[PDB]
């Protein structure tokens, strides 16, 4: 079998930052009337590899902004892997110990030429010390690109609710607003 | 403009040659189907 | 109000036309090109279309939901496309100001005022409390709470964040070259006093014997055992104490006592809080890092500091080389706990290390910013109001910043002239004065 | 982007301005108190701390000081004026040991040295 | 539209008067004391008389030549003196802003808003480049380009020169007894 | 009107203010690194210069220093703590002769001096 929880997601140039106990929706209620839900297109086209790409706008400063994507592994056991132990803080670790090296995969493209290009970064909120962990970095054009990666043992990212929050450094260059294209949404590990 | 967006939903597929709409009886209806009916026609007309 | 017309016919008689000629004429008279604006009573500005349905100019009374700081009466305009798309303009009767609010398809753009053109000049001669200003400003002004009492008037620049999370003051006195700054670090909130005089440890040290008194009027309020004192280590800019694991079984920094019935009583709930850290977690061993209210049956009591239950306990895995906030709250009991059992009639705060288990390992534990308060929770740190040095978790102190000409006053060298000698005596330049003459001419300070 | 000294032709580097308490930290003199000694001590105000004990609390760097001659360990019992120099082992004041050096003069103009090693090596003998 | 009329006389029979009474009351039903301002569809602000020829109050939909960086739908007032002299006032549907444009003997005094005082308060929690968007701004803001990594949030004041030659920035971190300043020395460009 | 140091009562002169890097220029100590020695000389960091050569590297002004006892010329093979003063004759580093002074202490608290004098006189050796 494989890790499979696929359609939460959210947008804001601003910020909120919890402890290891905030659940999926807290990206919304926190961001002050300065954030946005991912729509039916993102919820449904990106579900598996295909060709009807999403395209969506992004509120921004001088090109910079933050895209936050989010899942809870308490859903993964309950809805997909029923036998697994849920009911203690150890669940973060013991689920990770089974999961091994999890990857996130996520395919996108920029609203600029095939040669014109932008600079972007993966962050994941560290669910052991509560700091933004930047551990992959990317550049893009009109071409489809994964900006997911292997992120490995998830003991450092499962909060005790079994929720996890990313944020991605969206970019456009020295321009006044931006739009982005998306094809995929997958949290991905092996066990058999 | 685009009717593949909500509520109109238009889940037609020209690349499959989706060819006919087979509506179902006395129905609380996803109007989602309907744009997609004329969409089926609009591919072959176009 | 809108009109509602329907036609007549040729066969109708004069008796049938009069009702309609009147409907038209009454409408024109009561509605068309009014001299005064209509007057409207009890409008809610958030549901104004219930009281002002039609696009026009109005005057309002007894309203609900007016802007911040404005009269419940004033002139109103309404521009409306339909019930879900409209604009309200409010100009209070008593001012030239003009405020606007807009409704759009299930979204609202709430009250804000247009700015008035005032050229380039800055206001002056005001007397400001910069700890109560709710508005950012720039002025030539006096301060109610000046950094030093003589430094009370000059150029000011105040900044306030859009939900009041923080503010910043900058200040430049006319009678000074220096800039000053002060920051509201925390949102406006509850902060009980600190009952512990000298929580920044600026009074002389003393024996823990001299603090067997309830006198909170006269320093030094902190006594020191064997192996405790004020450190050469600073935290966030302020002084600290250290406890060293030396020859004492219970090295302690100990406050003056509190008599039960003064600031504190049996059955009062109290809170105590501190920052702490260790030089090395491998050197603490089976010792304990802790702070507590110890309890005593008399003001002079020679007993070895009876435990009240009012303690926080910290272990060799739970202390670190990183400064971490620790605290306790408790209810002050009738009788003490563990190995004494005596009544509580006086108490004191002890910052401690327990060296029962081991001694002389070289464990140095720092403690900083202690608070005692009558509260069910920790509230933000503050000094006592009558410490000769202040520090606060809601506000910074005033911070002075200087010019290079003042630094060239202080400096051992001429800093504007490439660090060359602060004085340079050449035979052609001293009017034949000796070295012993010349040396007497030099001012206070350390000079090259 | 990664070098240990930064420069750019398009932007300046960030200019930090500090306060007078921090600057007083850095100075050899008390710049809040008209360039007076960076440390002053009076016997009635020192809990029976000797000159050695009040030299030990001074932070890292270089400083002027005054000590009153009724304070213990002052040479022959005279007040002293001079300079004090302080270093922590590998520059870590939050775990490490402290090294202290004094060069100073009594009330008669006579020069003396006194020195403290860290790791409890302690005071090297008083030299006139 | 202005009303249109022609007077009756003593000799005119009852049959001649009823048509006049009808005209007057219809105009009072369709032009006068309207609850909702008259809607006008796809008007051009560069020629506004060709879609709004009369002084009065209106809502415009889907307009052209609106103020730079605004909506095309909103309330309009037109005040006119003749085809050589008039004032347009425009308030977008999606904000409390108000814009003015005065036409004078073939000269146009082009769109500018009356300034709202956003409070003397300043906008907060945005995350910024040092090289930010096209206007001076003051914010209790956060920096992607801080002086030090752990100092990134506090009071910011950004200034920009009219020809794009230089800028000035002041910063004050919430957690620091220090101030920071910075300057742009060159116009912003392709730098390898 | 022509005076070599102006003043007025209606206005002021321009009062300058500076950055911590500029202050780290003027300071006798490393104010960015907890006030440590402005010059520190470990044998792995000196590129095979002697104590006398390291001294000639230092710029005009007054600086604190530390030097490691395996570096050539150091007393009794001990490390030394001290201070260094430098100038050029009439503050002209382009055409004029340099001068240097060091005052320092070993590890026993013993005082030592070393000094350099311009115009061919060069190095004058170690005083204990």
């Amino acid at each position: 079998f494989y890790g499979h929880i696929n359609m939460y997601g959210y947008v804001t140039s601003y910020v909120y930052n919890p402890g290891m106990t905030s659940s999926v929706n807290q990206i919304s209620a926190s961001t002050e009337g300065r954030g946005q839900e991912v729509p039916t297109d993102y919820y449904m086209y990106t579900s598996t590899k295909n060709n009807n790409t999403v395209e969506l706008s992004m509120q921004t400063t001088s090109g910079v902004s933050y895209l936050y994507n989010n899942f809870n592994f308490r859903d993964y056991m309950s809805k997909y892997r029923p036998q697994v132990d849920l009911q203690s803080d150890e669940a973060r670790r013991i689920v990770s110990d089974y999961i091994k090296e999890l990857s996130i995969d996520y395919y996108l493209s920029a609203v600029i030429p095939p040669d014109e290009s932008i600079e972007i970064k993966l962050q994941v909120y560290d669910f052991s010390i509560n700091r933004w962990l930047t551990v992959s970095i990317n550049n893009l054009s009109f071409y489809e690109k994964n900006i997911g990666s292997n992120i490995g043992y998830i003991k450092d990212y499962l909060n005790s609710e079994l929720n996890m929050f990313t944020r991605l450094e969206i970019n456009a260059g020295k321009r006044d607003s931006v739009d982005i294209k998306v094809n995929y949404l997958d949290l991905m590990f092996y066990y058999y | 403009i685009n009717f593949k967006g909500s509520p109109y939903l238009d889940r037609f597929d020209p690349s499959k040659d989706r060819t006919k709409v087979l509506f179902n009886p006395d129905r609380p209806l996803q109007q989602a189907e309907l744009n997609e009916m004329q969409s089926i026609d609009q591919y072959y007309l176009k | 109000m809108a009109f509602n017309y329907t036609p007549l016919t040729e066969t109708q008689k004069l008796k049938d036309m009069y009702p309609k000629v009147n409907d038209i004429g009454n409408f024109l008279k009561t509605e068309v090109n009014l001299s005064d604006v209509k007057q409207i009573s009890q409008p809610d500005f958030n549901n104004i279309l219930a009281s002002i349905p039609d696009s026009g100019n109005y005057y309002v009374t007894n309203s609900k939901g007016a802007p911040s700081g404005e009269a419940t009466a004033g002139f109103v305009r309404l521009d409306k496309r339909n019930v879900n798309y409209y604009k309200i303009y409010y100009s209070p009767y008593s001012s030239n100001k003009m405020y606007i609010k807009t409704y759009a398809n299930g979204t609202v753009y709430d009250w804000i005022s247009f700015k008035l053109d005032e050229g380039s000049l800055y206001n002056e001669g005001n007397t400001l409390n910069v700890k109560e200003l709710t508005e950012s400003t720039t002025q030539y002004a006096t301060l109610v709470n000046p950094p030093k009492e003589n430094l009370n008037t000059g150029w000011v620049n105040y900044k306030e964040s859009k939900n009041g999370v923080s503010s910043l003051v900058e200040f430049n006195p006319v009678n000074s070259t220096s800039t000053f700054k002060m920051i509201r670090k925390l949102p406006v909130q509850e902060q009980k006093p600190n009952l512990l005089k000298d929580s920044l440890f600026v009074y002389p040290e003393t024996s823990y014997s001299n603090i067997k008194t309830d006198n909170w009027d006269t320093p030094p309020f902190w006594g020191y055992s064997s192996n405790s004192g004020r450190s050469g280590v600073r935290f966030r800019g302020e002084n600290t104490v250290q406890i060293d694991d030396g020859s004492d079984t219970y090295p302690s920094v100990v406050s003056n006592r509190f008599k039960m019935g003064k600031e504190l009583s049996v059955g009062d709930t109290v809170t105590v809080s501190v920052y702490a850290k260790i030089n090395d977690p491998a050197l603490l061993k089976d010792n304990l890092v802790y702070f507590e209210l110890a309890g005593y049956d008399t003001v002079d009591d020679t007993s070895k500091n009876p435990y009240t239950g009012g303690r926080r306990e910290i272990t060799a895995s739970e202390i670190t080389t990183e400064w971490k906030k620790y605290s306790f709250t408790f209810t002050i009991p009738e009788n003490t706990i563990g190995a004494s059992g005596v009544k509580v009639n006086y108490v004191s705060l002890l910052l401690r290390m327990n060296c029962s288990s081991s001694k002389g390992n070289g464990a140095v534990v720092y403690y900083a910013l202690p608070k005692l308060e009558k509260s069910s929770k920790v509230t933000p740190f503050i000094t006592h109001e009558n410490d000769v040095r202040k520090y606060d978790e809601i506000w910074s102190n005033w911070q002075e910043v200087i010019s290079k000409d003042e630094l060239k006053g202080h400096s051992p060298v001429d800093i504007e002239y490439n660090d060359y000698f602060k004085y340079q005596w050449w035979k052609s330049e001293v009017n034949e004065k000796s070295l012993k003459d010349l040396a007497m001419t030099v001012p206070q300070g350390y000079h090259t | 982007e990664n070098d240990v000294r930064k420069y750019d032709e398009i932007w300046s580097n960030w200019q930090e301005v500090i306060s007078k308490d921090e600057l007083k930290g850095h100075s050899p003199v008390d710049i809040e108190y008209n360039d007076y000694f960076k440390y002053q001590w009076w016997k009635s105000e020192v809990n029976e701390k000797s000159l050695k004990d009040l030299a030990m609390t001074v932070p890292q760097g270089y400083h002027t000081f005054y000590c009153q001659g009724s304070i213990a360990g002052t040479p022959k019992g005279r007040s002293i004026r001079g300079t004090i120099q302080v270093d922590y082992d590998k520059c870590d004041p939050y775990r490490a040991n402290k090294f202290v050096k004094l060069l100073f003069t009594d009330t008669e103009g006579i020069p003396y040295t006194l020195y403290y090693g860290g790791y409890n090596q302690g005071w090297k003998p008083l030299k006139q």
